């Protein structure tokens, strides 16, 4: 309706034995790294901060799953490509692997929109699409996310 | 007789359940059961007494997924906070707008699990009530299975406690 909006949960995991993301997170030295990785990412390969949203990082099971908030049916098109095409996660190997100082964190990525797995659907960008929009965002950003934002650029200035 | 006697003794127990300040501790005993009628499909979520904002407040109930729902099905506990149609509605100001705070307890009171969120008024769970229960909100990812289902602090003497905070502010 009056505006194109949806969301989704990225699945993101380590192939080696060590580069845990789930305790690299709740790590206090690492987290807001982590957090500047995962910004990066999406806004490099996956859409500008306006168009493509972090709602909540959930630690969860040794994985970390980002909920997002796409803005325009257009731009989440390009967030789909981009994820298919192996974009994002080329982007996103690279800014952890900044992140945890480490040579290389292979990563295996998995997209869901409520119970639809999105993977088995890569093929019909159009469908995607309608199962991104049925999952309406109903919460802001978590108030997480906004502490390491602070966090972020107060290191940033010295 | 039924639809006699049945409707008093559930209304009287809606009526011991009910809080009127936003706060809701809800206790789901016979856990290991309940588990497993999720896991098996027969039943899947569970729906909380009804609780209030203030005593002609908004009306509002928990939803819980044992064994999860949506991204989280079968991998993480959900559970969900449900605007439901108030007596008082007419009265209120709508959208809802109250940040709501979902809890799990630990029972040796050390690490809760805990979400808040701020609703993000354009969706739909958030509208007057046209029906009894608006769509749920929440959290699908609310809390891994396994932190609930063997060797931890979550679960003791076969109940869980689950609470829920409103925040007032601006009431």
């Amino acid at each position: 309706h009056e505006e194109w909006v949806g969301s989704a949960y990225l699945f993101v995991e380590s192939s080696l034995d060590k580069v845990v993301l789930s305790d690299a997170y709740a790590h206090p030295q690492q987290k807001v790294a982590v957090y500047r990785a995962l910004q990066a990412a999406l806004a490099e390969s996956g859409g500008s901060p306006d168009v493509l949203q972090m709602l909540k990082i959930h630690r969860s099971d040794p994985q970390l799953i980002v909920q997002l908030r796409f803005c325009g049916r257009q731009p989440c098109g390009r967030f789909l490509r981009a994820y298919r095409e192996g974009a994002l996660r080329a982007a996103l190997q690279r800014s952890l692997a900044a992140a945890l100082a480490q040579h290389s964190v292979p990563l295996q990525l998995e997209l869901r929109a409520g119970a639809e797995r999105l993977d088995a659907l890569l093929a019909d960008e159009e469908r995607c699409l309608s199962c991104i929009l049925a999952q309406q965002p109903d919460r802001l950003r978590d108030e997480e996310l906004a502490e390491l934002e602070d966090a972020l650029r107060n290191l940033k200035c010295g | 007789k039924d639809l006699a006697m049945a409707d008093l003794e559930q209304k009287v127990l809606e009526m011991e359940a009910s809080t009127y300040d936003g706060v809701f501790i809800w206790k789901i005993s016979d856990f290991p059961r309940k588990r497993q009628e999720a896991v098996a499909g027969r039943i899947p979520a569970i729906f909380s007494p009804a609780f209030y904002t203030s005593r002609y407040g908004y009306k509002m109930c928990l939803r819980i997924y044992l064994n999860g729902d949506g991204t989280g099905r079968g991998t993480h506990l959900s559970l969900f906070f449900v605007v439901m149609k108030g007596p008082n509605d007419a009265l209120l100001r709508w959208p809802f707008n109250q940040k709501v705070t979902l809890m799990l307890l630990d029972q040796n009171n050390r690490e809760h699990v805990i979400d808040a969120f701020r609703p993000d008024v354009t969706s739909s769970s958030f509208q007057r009530p046209v029906n009894d229960m608006n769509i749920a909100s929440g959290c699908p990812l609310f809390c891994p299975v396994s932190k609930m289902e063997a060797k931890n602090s979550y679960v003791r003497d076969d109940a869980i406690f689950i609470k829920a905070i409103v925040d007032l502010t601006g009431l």
